[PDB]
């Protein structure tokens, strides 16, 4: 018939020893569910532990390269750059620049409207010697080389985007965030000059 | 009783559980982390330059 | 309407210095019903002993030695009156229905039969062959057998995996004794209850019952009834496959608390949500029952139904479905879902309505003389006294959306469920899937 | 100042083996410049002696060394 | 192909139990052990010939080798 | 001299199918012409192969084996497939005959 | 013949899985490799930069790479000119290209030492037993005007006279200048210049092992616990009558 | 439908490939080896295509541009060293993977096996050109006479080597276009995988007792997910002691010296992986016969369904061909340690004879052990 | 304080009989009785009246087929419909206040219908299946036919929609239906848990049709038919009338108590594994009177003779004045019992509220069933021996006989 089959005897054959008749199975597994998933619980978290380095492992290993340089110092005869013109210099993977401003561009450039400036710094906290001006030739904007004795502003100019620049190197007109990057520099002479 | 007080409050709700997975990489880092080192470290010792780093700073 | 409720008579008990608990509604009605409800079932039942109690309902109406087959059935046929009877797994009832102009011929009737059957020994060897017979159609109800396989492994090792009916050995080997022994053992005051309704007055059937029922306690142990063993849950399987069928029967559940706890009406409600179906209703656009809801837009049953059989201190809450040998399922899938959504994210409207469709079945419970007897016989012999519709009705009008999932949660949520599944089911997955299935990815 | 390793091949170049081998080289030495026209070479015999001093030369050396 | 069309199966009862009411741990020792020597046992005879045979072709062949590498004591006993 | 008698009851415990309780028949691979024989099969012993089979992906499935006692001896195992099969076969050959 | 001599196995103290190399060992390595193979041997891929955080100091490797001056970049004129070395700087070549150094070095070729421990099977023990262990040639066999017998060595005749002897230097950190003593620093310092990660690697080799270690064991309960349901369950005939 | 994970056209596929997909309850972790397989193709491409962005494909650079890969790109060195060895799990994965579709004939299911003998090649071919890529002395002479192997083609020969690799001698051309195929093959791998495992789901797997398996069957997930994540790790464990333990255990050291055009070593041994054939290759002492018998001794796999007597499928209750099975797995083993030797009597003559006792063991002892062992069943 | 308030009826000038009666109970069920039915019907539209049965939860004029069903469910509600071959019943029942917001949707369903020519041609299938689980009992197959052969018009047509017409029925035959039958004159607003003056001043908006009887099915022809179904069960299914006793009409309760004389009787007199009884419909114009027999296959001829042998003798004096007494006391019971449940109760009070206008009393009700004995049963036995038979079978029939066999 039916009323003849009867479910085998699972006993030690397997069942845990609180699985065993005559008591509640409830309120000891729910406790057994609890080791079973604590395994569980344990393995996400070893694995976890795993992948977390695998990725930062195979994160960095592209992020920079292990080949990063140094030449901070750099000397230039500041009789190369005659007055009124700028002169761009190789150095630390990004073009330097080393201006000779004359006596109309420093004085246009102190009369600059400080507290209307994108990035407010005034020409003469910027420079050292103000008939001598040092910037890094890279727009903050996008990267792109500003070009010297180019704009509405008699600094510089961004042919990629339109930002203009002052004498300072200081972001007027245009889309760049801030003020051009000025590197760590001073000068060891009469003609001298180093940065870095 | 732990296995019961940690599934009734961690393992049982998917919420829960995940979140002590998290919480609880965590420590098994800093503290893996910080023993394998020591364990290897010290079946080393003497031999790394952080053991020797003070020739030109001292032990 | 709650004035309707608290208008309804008081239902009167009192024990006898024997054991016999005697209680009864009454009403204006002249007719009514009355009856004897044991507390004997096949869980008491030994593994020589299974089959008893039901080999012996079929012949506590074949007569007694006081008056024999043709008297009695004479007697009862002559006067109008309908005696029937049933036997579960842990409670057994005999009752008679006349004109309550009988409540005293009737309960001396009742009593001279859980008292004294003839227990022929030849009419035993004849109801014999005849239960192995009407044995052999129970086979074929797949809407039954798949219930018994379902405690057969959810209660896998215990009094309750064994059926009512019991073994085809048992039967074919039972002894005019052993029914003696069943008799003698089981059905004693202390258990039994006297239970009736209609326009009968208590004291004349406490009296007829306290003249008939003339029993008598001599010793402590004859006093005291006797707590069964404790049946052991397991969330387990049994899978009797067979793509013979025209369709697949399917019923899951959890171990429920047991008549005694009141949980038992918040868990009531939550089935009161997802319902039953049968493709005879008339509403694709069903109640929120989804199950139903979607059962319909989806073609997934047959019929399905949920359910909170319950015992002294075990039971089992779950659901059962009949379907193609084809859905299965999502059938299962859109089902098992219901009841994480139940205890995950049940909203008030649905309680609301919950509340409500159970306080119509409440009320409709006792639709009449013998349904309402077999409350006060089941109460008092389950819950101890009896369960005024007003006392459902607070205990269940107090039941919120939040209390629900609180019961549910607690009692389904990852627990590990048992399935029961005849027919061509092979495209039920494997209990690791429907296990998985108890637990909402919340 | 001595070479630990001089002083260990010379302890090495008595173990049993060696001598077995410095003597089967030392005739086979013997052997071929005794004669004027001859192909033979005492490589083999040669490296059977080596093969076997420094075999331990290494399962010593390294411990006097820093 | 999917479930629930693989094939006519009739009369075939199963009963299995939750991986929480067992124990996946199991019985080593009692079943455990004893069958994976059943199995060891059963084929080490006819897995190990023919790798232990290659062994020996092997060890053959090389000090054959080897020994051809040698000079033969009366290649020139003159 | 040697039985072949003698050497298939060798080949066959050999074999070890037996030890899964299973016959021959049932271990043949299930080619174009099998599957037209145990489709044939009457409904008895298709049902009784099937269990056959299954038995044996479950006893597989575990690693272990039938109790010594349980499998099937030589000269008991029941050929319930062959004739089906060799019929299926010259039914076959007929036709491809034929059709030339 | 195609008869040679394969090289015995010192313990070195960085050979087990586990172990890391002798850092000081090997800062006396680099010395006799700079002061002595460096006038023969390239080692074209390390460079001072490396030294630093090892078996230097940044300071000392920075110094250490200013005493050799380099040809760099045209001028404004446009002339290669020399200046003294940055730390960046590889080590120095000797010679500008191989034929300039098989010239110096009677027609042969001296390697360039970077990836020689691991070019040649046996590398330090190679490397070592050839070092100390050159010899007069057993008889029969004559050597040819400027080679020298080594057994080591596939020929026995190579280019190379023995460069190392008791005394070559002076390890400054006050330790016996034996020529087996000086020739172990520098197999030492030729593994790691080969491969720098090799402490890093181990180190990370151990972490590995305990997570397989935790891991495996881990997902191996899980895998038998699913399957349970499987390996337990139980099967039965039950046909009608 | 309701599902979700079987109403996507997308999602479906996942929940139609890695869940809910049958497969024999009974399968042995002689099945593993495929998803691992698959798992060595991503860890190659991944790695390989980190590798690839420090690489510099030219003569001049390439050398060196892998070492300053290593010396110089953070982990760089344990990217190569996982990329150098997952090109060895890889080919042991593939090598067991044939093995176990051998000893239990899923090569009757056709197409999946000869998409997979497609795979082999293709693996190999990969694999060739690559190790050419760090343009050391084995590079060099490996892409010397691999290419010139297609010189025995009469007519059409000669003239596809001088194409094959740039001009008229493996040069800087020959090299920059051995980056870009081995920078595209990996790709068609995985595309042909594809197509792979197509025919496969045709077919259910197949599964050890070589008998229909529709009886049982589990869904995929639940079960194999978890049996797979597991030989994941395992077959994970001796790989990674290798890229981190001994690095160059299985890569010849010969290699670290640039090439030179000028002189091939004495002792090229080709890659272990490759050694077998190579030892087949020379043995037969002709260009062409000898290219034939090498062109045979992988191109034979194509035949192995034609030579498939025995009335079962797998060979589990086959112990005559199972004996002669494993005879053949130890003849392979001798070809390849046969192939690590240089040519002397000892050897040589062992090697033709395994070279040998292969084609027969393929062509002609199996399918005759074959029908033997069914007429000792009746049929 | 009692529960005893005398259960009014009140005849709207309509027709539209309105009975109550406040019982107190908790859940309170109305229903809408009509003299509706398959009886109606002719050779086409056939079904017609199965289809509307179906049609209870399509869409009205004042409620959606949603908010219908999600309505009354909103409530726990039920709405569900009973009918025979003469006559509708559209029930629905909750509790408390709910009542009034359940009514809405009754009133809807049965006077508002506006069947649409989708929700229809969509529902139409319900059919197949509806009828498909009815014929799953024998005992239906059997009993649509017998119908069949005892008569020849009106009643004799089918309860369940032939098949032939399934996807057949048209949008506009209902209504055509609805109009002509669901009429004030041929209606009732039956109802309990509800004060009468509550369900009255509802009857107002269920004020929206007049035309008396609206089609009125032609008179009842008889006709001994005979149709056997051969179909091999087992087990054959067989019943066997003769035209007889009409509700109301006087010589019925004659039969009801040979109803009871008889059956101890067939019974009692066929011996082996079976099951027979005495069949008793009472129509409006007429009805039936015999046995089923629920009967092994071979012993299909014995059992139908014996227990037809059985009502032979029982009209010839084979029935003592006691057997009557007994009888008589039964009827009393299962007419009282039949009576407690709720819904069998609103049964008695709607089915007369409809036929008569009127309510007898459960005293004179036996006073009527008592009123009659020995005086005739006999007789009522005789009628049956005498008058044309027409019996019905399902099974292996191989060995059952035919009527003109006897
Ligand atoms: C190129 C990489 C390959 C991958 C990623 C791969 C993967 C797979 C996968 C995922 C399976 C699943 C079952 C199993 O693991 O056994 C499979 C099965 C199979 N593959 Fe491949 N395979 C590749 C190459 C090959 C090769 C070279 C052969 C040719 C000998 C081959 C022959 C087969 C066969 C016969 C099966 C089906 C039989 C069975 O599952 O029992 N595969 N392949
Ligand atoms: C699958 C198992 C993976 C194991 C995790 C790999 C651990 C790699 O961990 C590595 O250890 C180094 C030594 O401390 C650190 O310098 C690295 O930054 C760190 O990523
Ligand atoms: S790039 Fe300089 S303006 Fe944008």
């Amino acid at each position: 018939s039916h009323t003849d089959i009867k479910v085998p005897n699972f006993s030690d054959y397997r069942r845990p020893p609180d699985d065993y008749s005559t008591k509640s199975s409830r309120e000891s597994d729910p406790s057994r569910k609890g080791f079973s998933y604590l395994v569980t619980a344990v393995t996400t978290l070893g694995v976890a532990y795993a992948a977390k380095n695998v990725v930062t492992q195979f994160v960095s290993s592209m992020s920079a390269s292990a080949d990063v340089l140094a030449m901070s110092k750099i000397e230039i005869k500041l009789s190369d750059i005659p007055e009124g013109k700028n002169m761009a210099f190789k150095w630390r993977g990004k073009p330097l620049f080393v201006r000779h401003r004359t006596k109309k561009e420093i004085d246009q450039e102190a009369a600059v409207e400080v507290s209307q400036l994108r990035d407010p710094q005034h020409d003469l906290e910027r420079v050292k010697k103000p008939e001598w001006v040092i910037l890094i030739g890279v727009c903050t904007h996008l990267g792109c080389v500003p070009i010297a004795n180019a704009g509405d502003f008699g600094g510089y100019y961004c042919p990629c985007h339109g930002s203009h620049y002052d004498a300072s190197g200081r972001i007027r007109k245009g889309p760049a965030p801030l003020n051009l990057e000025v590197p760590s520099y001073e000068f060891t002479s009469d003609d001298m000059v180093i940065v870095g | 009783t732990l296995t019961a007080r940690l599934y009734s409050l961690l393992f049982r709700r998917t919420s829960t559980f995940a979140l002590t997975i998290v919480v609880g990489a965590l420590l098994f880092e800093r503290a893996f982390d910080q023993g394998a080192d020591a364990i290897y470290e010290h079946i080393n010792e003497g031999k790394l330059w952080k053991h020797i780093k003070h020739k030109y700073e001292n032990k | 309407y709650a004035q309707a409720l608290q208008s309804v008579p008081e239902t009167q008990v009192s024990q006898l210095d024997n054991g016999v608990r005697v209680a009864s509604e009454q009403s204006s009605q002249p007719t009514c019903t009355v009856g004897v409800w044991i507390d004997a079932g096949s869980r008491y039942e030994s593994e020589k002993n299974n089959g008893a109690g039901y080999f012996l309902e079929h012949l506590a109406f074949k007569g007694t030695k006081n008056r024999p087959q043709n008297a009695l059935e004479k007697e009862v046929e002559s006067m109008g009156a309908h005696l029937n009877a049933y036997s579960s797994r842990e409670h057994t009832a005999y009752y008679i229905k006349a004109l309550s102009k009988d409540v005293p011929k009737a309960v001396e009737l009742l009593a001279d039969i859980v008292q004294n059957c003839s227990l022929e020994d030849s009419q035993i060897e004849k109801e014999r062959d005849v239960i192995v017979r009407e044995l052999q159609e129970n086979d074929t109800s797949m809407r039954e057998v798949v219930f018994n396989y379902l405690h057969a492994t959810a209660f896998q090792g215990t009094g309750l995996a064994q059926s009512v009916e019991g073994p085809s050995e048992n039967i074919r080997k039972l002894s005019r004794a052993d029914l003696t022994e069943y008799l003698s053992t089981h059905y004693t005051a202390p258990r039994m209850v006297l239970a009736a309704a209609g326009g009968v007055e208590h004291q004349q059937l406490l009296e007829l019952a306290q003249k008939h029922f003339g029993g008598v306690p001599f010793t402590y142990d004859d006093d005291a009834v006797p707590t069964l063993s404790k049946c052991r849950f397991t969330g387990s399987q049994i899978r009797h496959r067979e793509d013979g069928l025209p369709l697949a029967h399917v019923a899951i559940a959890v171990e429920g608390p047991g008549w005694a706890h009141p949980d038992l009406v918040a868990l009531q409600v939550a089935n009161a949500i997802i319902g039953h179906y049968d493709r005879t209703y008339g509403g694709g656009l069903h109640s929120s029952s989804p199950l139903a809801s979607i059962a319909v837009t989806n073609k997934l049953c047959q019929s399905f139904q949920t359910f909170s059989i319950c015992y002294s201190e075990t039971g089992l809450f779950g659901f059962y479905f009949v379907c193609d040998r084809m859905s299965i399922d999502d059938m299962m899938f859109v089902l098992q879902g219901q009841w994480m959504r139940l205890c995950t994210s049940i909203s008030e409207s649905e309680v609301l309505r919950g509340k409500n469709f159970l306080r119509n079945a409440l009320v409709s419970h006792l639709d009449g003389t013998t349904p309402v007897c077999e409350d006060i016989g089941r109460e008092l012999l389950t819950y101890g006294r009896r369960i005024p519709l007003e006392e459902w009705e607070e205990r269940l009008a107090e039941v919120d959306a939040r209390m629900v999932r609180e019961v549910c949660s607690k009692y389904i949520y990852d627990q590990c469920p048992a399935v029961a599944g005849p027919g061509p089911i092979e495209q039920l997955p494997d209990y690791n899937r429907i296990r998985s299935g108890m637990f909402w990815l919340r | 100042l001595v070479d630990p390793l001089t002083t260990v091949r010379e302890q090495c170049e008595q173990l049993e083996k060696c001598v077995k081998a410095r003597e089967r080289l030392e005739l086979c030495d013997e052997r071929v410049s005794s004669r004027s026209q001859t192909e033979e070479d005492c490589t083999e015999e040669l490296f059977d002696f080596l093969h076997a001093r420094d075999h331990c030369v290494a399962h010593k050396l390294f411990n006097s060394l820093k | 192909r999917q479930f629930g069309h693989l094939t006519r199966v009739r009369h075939l009862i199963t009963y299995s139990l939750s991986p929480f009411e067992q124990r996946p741990f199991p019985h080593y020792f009692s079943k455990g052990v004893p069958n994976v020597w059943r199995r060891l046992r059963a084929c080490i005879l006819r897995v190990a010939p023919p790798f232990l045979a290659f062994y020996l072709l092997y060890t053959w062949g090389t000090q054959e080798f080897e020994k051809s590498k040698r000079k033969n004591p009366a290649a020139y006993v003159n | 001299s040697r039985w072949l008698e003698g050497i298939r009851k060798w080949y066959y415990n050999a074999a070890g199918f037996n030890k899964y309780g299973l016959m021959r028949d049932d271990t043949i691979y299930e080619n174009d012409d099998v599957k037209e024989a145990i489709r044939r099969l009457p409904e008895n012993l298709y049902d009784d192969r099937m269990f056959r089979i299954k038995r044996a992906l479950d006893l597989n499935m575990r690693q272990q084996i039938l109790p010594k006692e349980q499998w099937t001896k030589y000269e008991e195992d029941v050929p319930y497939l062959e004739p089906y099969l060799k019929e299926v076969i010259r039914e076959r050959k007929e036709r491809e005959e034929w059709d030339k | 013949s195609d008869l040679e001599l394969h090289p015995p196995s010192y313990p070195w103290s960085h050979r087990g899985p586990l172990s890391s190399l002798d850092h000081t060992s090997i800062r006396r390595g680099f010395q006799v490799y700079k002061q002595v193979c460096s006038s023969c041997h390239s080692m074209d891929y390390v460079a001072y930069r490396h030294l630093v955080g090892v078996c230097y100091t940044e300071d000392e490797a920075k110094a250490l790479a200013e005493e050799v001056e380099v040809q760099d970049g045209p001028n404004e004129d446009g002339e290669m000119f020399m200046r003294p070395g940055k730390l960046s700087d590889y080590f120095p070549k000797p010679y500008p290209n191989p034929e300039a150094a098989r010239a110096a070095n009677n027609g042969a070729l001296p390697p360039d030492l970077s990836y020689i421990v691991r070019a040649r099977h046996g590398g330090e023990d190679y490397v070592f037993s050839l070092l100390t262990g050159y010899c007069e040639p057993p008889t029969g066999v004559s050597v040819r005007e400027g080679l020298y017998f080594n057994p080591y060595f596939p020929g026995q005749a190579i280019g190379m006279a023995p460069p190392i002897y008791n005394d070559v230097l002076e390890f400054d950190d006050g330790t016996p200048a034996t020529m087996s003593q000086v020739a172990k620093d520098v197999c030492t310092f030729l593994r790691w210049a080969a491969e720098p990660e090799h402490d890093h690697r181990k180190r990370m080799g151990l972490k590995m092992l305990l997570m397989m270690g935790l891991l495996v064991p881990l997902v191996y309960y899980m895998k038998r616990h699913k399957w349970s349901v499987l390996k337990s369950r139980k099967l039965a005939y039950r046909p009608p009558k | 439908a309701p599902n979700i994970r079987k109403s996507h056209p997308l999602l479906k596929m996942i929940n139609n490939s890695l869940i809910d997909l049958p497969a024999p309850s009974n399968i042995s972790a002689w099945w593993n080896f495929g998803s691992l397989l698959a798992v060595c193709l991503m860890t190659q491409i991944l790695t390989g295509l980190l590798l690839a962005m420090h690489y510099t494909a030219d003569t001049s650079l390439a050398f060196s541009s892998v070492a300053h890969t290593c010396r110089n790109v953070q982990y760089g060195w344990l990217i190569r060293n996982l990329h150098a060895n997952g090109a060895s799990f890889f080919f042991i994965c593939i090598f067991l993977h044939i093995g176990r579709g051998l000893y239990y004939g899923s090569y009757l299911y056709k197409e999946t096996w000869n998409t997979g003998v497609i795979l082999l090649l293709t693996l190999m071919a990969t694999a060739f050109v690559g190790y050419v890529l760090p343009w050391g002395q084995m590079s060099f002479w490996g892409a010397t006479v691999i290419t010139n192997l297609f010189s025995a083609i009469p007519y059409i020969g000669h003239t596809l080597v001088e194409w094959a690799w740039g001009g008229f001698s493996v040069d800087n051309p020959t090299l920059t276009r051995f980056f870009a195929l081995h920078f595209l093959l990996p790709f068609a791998i995985a595309g042909i995988t594809i197509i792979h495992l197509t025919f496969l789901h045709e077919s259910g797997s197949n599964n050890p007792l070589g008998i229909s398996s529709d009886s049982d069957k589990i869904p995929f997930h639940p079960y194999y997910s978890f049996k797979d994540i597991l030989g994941l790790t395992l077959m994970l464990t001796p790989f990674l002691t290798l890229a981190l333990f001994s690095p160059n255990l299985l890569g010849d050291p010969e290699n670290f010296t640039p090439a030179n055009p000028l002189v091939t070593p004495p002792h090229i041994k080709p890659e272990w992986y490759f050694l077998f054939a190579y030892a087949i290759l020379r043995s037969i002492p002709n260009k062409l016969g000898g290219v034939l018998a090498l062109a045979a001794s992988v191109l034979i796999l194509f035949l192995i369904p034609f030579l498939h007597k025995s009335k079962q499928r797998t060979m589990t209750f086959r112990p005559l061909s199972q004996t002669l099975f494993w005879l053949l797995v130890a003849n392979l083993l001798i070809l390849t340690w046969i192939g690590s030797q240089p040519v002397e009597h000892p050897f040589i003559i062992i090697g033709q004879m395994a070279s040998l006792s292969y084609f027969t063991i393929l062509l002609i002892l199996f399918p005759t052990i074959g029908t033997l062992e069914n007429k000792m069943l009746n049929y | 304080p009692p529960h005893p308030q005398d259960l009014e009826i009140t005849k709207l000038p309509n027709g539209l009989v309105i009975a109550s009666l406040e019982n107190y109970s908790p859940g309170s069920t109305i229903g809408v009785f009509i003299k509706a039915g398959s009886r109606y019907e002719n050779s086409s539209n056939l079904g017609t009246s199965h289809l509307l049965r179906l049609a209870s939860s399509l869409t009205t004029k004042g409620a959606s087929s949603f908010k219908i069903t999600r309505g009354i469910e909103a409530v726990g509600g039920k709405l569900s419909v009973e009918s025979t071959r003469e006559n509708m019943a559209y029930t629905v029942e909750c509790l408390r206040d709910d009542v009034e917001i359940l009514m809405e949707f009754l009133l809807n369903v049965t006077t508002a219908p506006e069947f649409r020519p989708w929700e229809v041609a969509d529902l139409q299938p319900q059919l197949k299946i509806d009828k498909a689980v009815a014929f799953q009992n024998p005992q239906t197959h059997v009993i649509e036919n017998l119908h069949a052969a005892a008569y020849r018009n009106a009643l004799a047509d089918s309860l369940y929609c032939p098949d032939y017409r399934i996807g057949k029925v048209t949008s506009v035959e209902l209504h055509d239906f609805v109009q002509n039958h669901f009429t004030s004159a041929r209606m009732a607003l039956v109802g309990l848990g509800v004060s009468h003056p509550v369900l009255k001043n509802v009857a107002e908006q269920l004020l929206n049709i007049r035309g008396g009887l609206g089609l009125s099915g032609a008179k009842a022809k008889y006709r001994g038919g005979e149709i056997r179904e051969q179909n091999g069960d087992s087990l054959v299914h067989a019943a066997i009338v003769a035209e007889s006793a009409a509700i109301g009409g006087a010589e019925a309760n004659a039969f009801s108590v040979l109803q009871h004389v008889l059956g101890a009787n067939p019974h009692v007199k066929r011996g082996n594994p079976f099951d027979v009884s005495a069949f008793n419909a009472s129509y409006s114009d007429s009805g039936l009177f015999g046995f089923y027999t629920i009967s092994q296959a071979a012993y299909a001829g014995q059992v139908i003779k014996a227990a037809y042998n059985q009502v032979k003798t029982i009209a010839q004096g084979n029935v003592s004045n006691e057997n009557v007494q007994a009888a008589k006391n039964k009827l009393k019971a299962k007419y009282l019992m039949s009576v407690e449940s709720s819904e069998g109760f609103l049964e008695e009070v709607g089915s007369q509220a409809l036929a008569a206008g009127s309510y007898n009393p459960p005293s004179t009700v036996l006073q009527q069933i008592d009123a009659v004995a020995d005086a005739d049963v006999i007789k009522a036995a005789k009628k049956f021996v005498s008058r044309q038979k027409s019996m019905a079978a399902s099974g292996n029939l191989g060995h059952t006989p035919f009527v003109d066999e006897l």
